[PDB]
RNA sequence: UACAGUGAAACUGCGAAGGCUCAUUAAAUCAGUUAUCGUUUAUUUGAUAGUUCCAUGGUAUAACUGUGGUAAU
């Protein structure tokens, strides 16, 4: 028996007593016995806690088996052979088998994103990822530690980077380096032996607390005020959490039950139950509301708030993925896709989840609504909100399982979730010549990540920055960013000569989908047996087959991200991209000149997205070739994505003349089948490619137009006397639709055509009918447009018949 | 999904974690006794064939040659009902069971 | 039961007592455990 | 797409109906192309014999080789054997509603799309012929 | 320097080769007895095997090794 430390048990009992997270890093070989420990002391602190243990691990146990049958029988065998005594078990064994633990992989860690949970122990260290991190310590409750097991070679990790700035030898990661030295930094963590001694490393000195919540009773009074209705009922069930959670859901009931239409936006955290107290409004809809309601998430992501409705409806008056149908003891609520409930929208309630603008814009629009939007683009839709709903848009960002804790800064910092919007420049005026100026730094990852606190502001501002209305990217996308060896990033930020500091006007990402590189850390990954780290690489070669591609290196743009202040943000990030056109044509401190003056060998560069408005703009001012695309519209937004490239290398000729001449092709052949978007940007594309063709090919990659046999193949002398009649008559689909097909690839294959008969062209490439797509997009004087199109229509007739014959 | 593969002559075998579906995607509804090509799965393994012999997916269960059904069935063997996977290899494997044949142009060196 | 150790931890009035890389850890729990108080900036003037 | 919301069991039953005018008036005076390898390698490009030859011989994506989905089965129809079901399929295409839209009306996903494998492997075959031949 | 004494796991030979509760069957249960050239019979016991034209026979598979899946036999 031997006395610990005065600074590990006064952490947890103060933790408890002030509702705050704490951290036990625990490191050595014998590390799975003292677990239970730390279980006792925080349970003997607190009693009235939450019991429950998570034990998620990445591939395997330490030395148990989590099958209590299991472990029983064979410590069965055990009494049987004679070498343990029959009433006999050491503390650990006492855990796995009284307490409840949740044993969760690394992998599918996402089936516990909403209970809660008294303890997590994350069981290995070399695969952390950020996403895995935030979502369990948003679920760990207020008096609550987090058990971290290190290892050998990890506890070697810490003693090298713990003098000042070290690294290992022999993909490399500095994201857990990052970790390490973020626990370095909060004072609610510290790293405990096997012995349990403390390393004093990384919070040194804790105190206990004096011995002992006024907005709690201010909740209750809360709580109180509103009791003494069904309402009352709802709000007593409701108010589980802070005062302001608990305004924000009364608000909500007292919005929309007696009016009927406002369209409220609240905006939550990961913390403060935005669903939780939809759903607790819910059955205020349900009372003093219509019979009919509108549910708007996506499929299947809705379990808390149907469990939040339900505990409302028990609490007031009750009685090819899941069943989500609807129950009724006295109405009806279902959650519905995107926009095809446009003829159903006679329910007068209405309420959306978190984000596509349009698409939320379309459904809710003659009915009362309101939305929820999570934080884990707010900006804009609020805007295009208040540029349109007596607008009661209202929710708070206070804690929820804490007050908040330094283990929840912890949290902020090391998942990266912390920004500042402010601009921070010198001037716009002198930014503006910094876009005309466009000199560019290198990022120097290492150095990088190596966080000192002007580390951090420069991390700080570029995350932000890369984060900032992004395609709606996560911490994966962090930790392989902060760890791709086949990856870099480009800033061209301040052009004046102030004092230490700067900004990031427009940050971008390439990755090296190489051939001489990739094939090396190819090599590499398979003896670590992993590793598929190759997209626009795999992706071209395998749908356009390229030989070429195959043997060239590329460059794939993974993001590129500026300001959405003005033109001039993206003005700036145009000119940061010739900049990097630039430089692949023409410690350490993080930042470079050297190697923002050298470059690689590479044999491609460019970026796939896709295939928006904007983004075809910036391709056009990119304007590298927009190569074949797939048709698949990704389930978040609706939208293809395509991949445009330019042949930044010695010989790309062949390559991007044959890839832009298929995709050329491919594309009125596919913008009938599942590419029908609009015309518009659709024709400007394939302009995008014919002018590809013209840049990289000269006379070879040229087809001749259609012979005269050719011409008499494909139509006949009956569609000359049904053109000659379509011509000096009327133009009903009896003689054009047997050579619409015909007319439109010849028409944009192979001399000129105006604007009008290329949007009727739009229109029978997607195979429209007559008044639908000339009268959307021009939208004006459908029968004189469309007689003007038969008037070039006749032209093509005698076009074609000048031509042949 | 992961990859087990087994040279014979020489007697080796290696495994692979290989993530990004888009190359495993070769792979489905191609029954055991098929033979493979490299260049759907991979660039780093070109001219690799392999014949599959199925493999254990999630919950540990087998694929017991030459039936049908790429989910579970309950069948017979040494007589005693047990549940099985199929034939066919289908999209929530753990592991595919490869023997290769033909040496391709990068080489290996854990299994050569 | 309290006053008593469940396990191997008695809980006096305040104090916690237990019963149960090699030179690292033996670096690191010796002399090596306080030393990086002043360890932590090296030199960041920010 | 003229209509684009007409069955296909119907237009079977159309193409049944035309085939039986066409065939039995006398005897049909007028001839399709019987493996013209020229007019085939110039309505199909050589990189569309390589990539409907990868796809069959192989396995690559029906979405990723659709491109040959349009044009082979009016072929088919109009100049090889495809009964009544695959005929469906391909008169389905022939409509452009998707091989789910049919396969989750008829059979099955992977049925109807090993059905337009089969049928798409018919015809690699016949222009394997052609393209051997001549 | 092709086997060598203890020897953690397997097969083999054998072992467990004879015991609880509930409704109440009158020479049909049961016993003695004849027969079985009407018949099954390991074991014990006694007897009882004559057809060869122009230096010793092939692989399939455990244990054994090795890569893996599963919360898990």
């Amino acid at each position: 028996k031997k006395a610990i430390d005065s600074r590990i048990p006064s952490l947890i009992r103060n933790g408890v007593q002030t509702k705050q997270r704490s951290i036990f890093v625990i490191v050595g070989d014998r590390a799975r016995n003292q677990l239970p420990n730390l279980h006792y002391l925080m349970m003997s602190a607190d009693l009235k806690m939450n019991k429950s243990v998570l034990w998620a691990y990445k591939k395997k146990l330490l030395g148990f088996t989590s099958h209590r049958k299991k472990r029983e029988n064979k410590i069965k065998k055990e009494i049987k052979r004679g070498t343990r005594e029959v009433n006999e078990m050491d503390p650990f064994e006492s855990f796995i088998s009284n307490q409840n633990i949740r044993y969760v992989y690394y992998k599918e860690s996402e089936k516990i994103l909403g209970n809660t949970y008294g303890m997590c122990i994350l069981q290995d260290f070399e695969a952390l990822t950020p996403n895995l991190l935030a979502r369990t310590i948003e679920t760990v409750e207020g008096g609550g530690i987090v058990v971290i097991l290190l290892k050998s070679m990890s506890s070697l990790k810490q003693l090298y980077t713990m003098t000042m700035d070290v690294h290992a030898r022999y993909v490399v990661a500095r994201f857990n380096e990052r970790f390490i030295l973020s626990l370095g930094s909060n004072p609610n963590c510290l790293v405990v032996d096997d012995e349990l001694n403390v390393l004093p490393l990384s919070g040194a000195k804790n105190v206990k607390p004096l011995p002992p919540d006024e907005l709690p009773p201010k909740q209750l009074e809360l709580q109180e005020l509103k009791e003494s209705d069904v309402q009352p009922a709802g709000s007593l069930v409701s108010l589980s959490k802070t005062v302001n959670q608990a305004h924000a859901i009364l608000s909500f009931i007292d919005a929309i039950s007696e009016k009927t239409v406002a369209l409220t936006a609240g905006r939550g955290r990961g913390k403060s139950a935005a669903l939780g107290i939809s759903i607790a409004a819910a059955v205020s809809h349900g009372y003093s509301n219509i019979f009919v309601t509108s549910p708007s998430p996506e499929n299947l992501k809705t379990l808390f708030e149907f469990i939040f409705k339900g505990f409302d409806a028990l609490g007031y008056q009750e009685h090819f993925n899941k069943a989500i149908v609807r129950v009724d003891i006295k109405q009806y609520i279902v959650p519905q896709d995107h926009q095809v409930l446009g003829q159903a929208e006679l329910v007068v309630i209405d309420e959306a989840a978190a984000i596509i603008v349009k698409n939320l814009l379309g459904p809710y629009l003659v009915f009362m609504a309101s939305t929820i939007n999570g934080y884990e683009l707010s900006l804009k839709l609020i805007q295009q909100l208040r540029n349109q709903q007596l607008r009661e848009i209202s929710l708070d960002e206070p804690i929820r399982y804490a007050p908040g804790d330094p283990i929840e800064k912890w949290l902020n910092k090391l998942l990266c979730l912390d920004v500042t919007l402010i601009k921070n420049p010198r001037f716009a005026t002198r930014g503006t010549p910094h876009p005309s100026q466009c000199n560019l730094f290198v990022v120097n990852r290492d150095t990088l990540f190596s966080y000192h606190p002007v580390s951090e502001n420069f991390l700080e501002k570029m995350m932000a920055l890369y984060v900032s209305s992004h395609y709606k990217n996560s911490p994966n996308d962090l930790q392989l960013m902060s760890d791709a060896p086949a990856h870099k990033l480009f800033v061209l930020l301040p052009p004046i000569d102030p004092k230490d500091g700067g900004r990031i006007p427009d940050p971008l990402c390439v990755i090296q989908i190489a051939l001489e590189g990739e094939i090396s850390k190819e090599s590499v990954r398979n003896s670590l047996s992993r590793g598929q780290r190759a997209g626009g690489d795999l992706i071209p070669w395998l749908i356009s087959q390229q030989f070429q591609d195959e043997e060239f290196a590329s460059l794939s743009g993974a993001r590129i991200v500026r300001i959405a202040t003005n033109p001039e943000y993206a003005s700036m990030g145009y000119g940061s991209r010739a900049i990097e056109l630039l430089r692949d044509y023409f410690l350490l401190l993080k930042l470079s000149e050297q190697p923002p003056h050298y470059l690689h060998y590479l044999g491609v560069s460019y970026g796939l997205t896709q295939s928006l408005h904007k983004f075809w703009k910036n391709n056009s001012f990119v304007p590298v070739y927009l190569r074949q695309t797939a048709n698949d519209l990704t389930g978040e937004h609706t939208c293809v994505m395509l991949n445009v490239l330019e042949g930044r290398e010695s010989n790309w000729l062949v390559e991007f003349a044959k890839d832009f001449r298929k995709r050329f092709l491919s594309l009125l052949s596919y913008d009938f089948h599942k590419f029908t978007a609009v015309q518009a940007l659709s024709v400007i594309e394939s302009s995008k490619k014919a002018q590809d063709l013209s840049d990289d090919e000269k006379h070879d990659n040229k087809e001749l137009t259609r012979t005269h046999l050719d011409d008499i193949f494909s139509p006949f002398d009956l569609k000359r006397l049904d053109s000659y009649s379509n011509n000096l008559l009327d133009y009903h689909v009896i003689g054009d639709m047997i050579p619409m097909l015909a007319l439109l690839y010849f028409g944009d294959k192979m001399s000129s055509v105006q604007s009008a008969i290329l949007l009727a062209i739009g229109l029978q490439r997607k195979n429209i009918d007559t008044i639908a797509k000339e009268l959307n997009l021009p939208s004006n004087q459908t029968i004189a447009m469309f007689a003007k199109i038969m008037r070039k229509m006749s032209q093509y007739f005698r076009q074609l018949l000048s031509q042949s014959i | 999904m992961k990859l087990n593969i087994s040279y014979p002559v020489n007697g080796s075998q290696k495994t692979f974690e290989i993530d990004d579906e888009h190359r495993i995607r070769v792979f489905f509804d191609k029954r055991i006794g098929q033979e493979v090509d490299g260049e759907a799965v991979g660039d780093e393994f070109k001219g690799y064939v392999f014949k599959i012999s199925g493999g254990n997916d999630k919950q540990g269960f087998p694929m017991k040659q030459g039936v049908l059904l790429p989910t579970r069935i309950k069948l017979l063997l040494t007589r005693k009902r047990k549940s099985v996977r199929g034939a066919i290899v289908g999209p929530d494997l753990a592991v595919l069971a490869l023997v290769i044949v033909k040496k391709g142009e990068q080489e290996l060196e854990g299994l050569t | 039961a309290p006053m008593s150790d469940v396990g191997g931890v008695l809980m006096d009035k305040d104090a916690v007592y237990i019963d149960i890389e090699r030179g690292e850890g033996e670096k690191l729990m010796t002399g090596l455990q306080s030393v990086e108080q002043s360890i932590a900036e090296k030199f960041d003037g920010v």
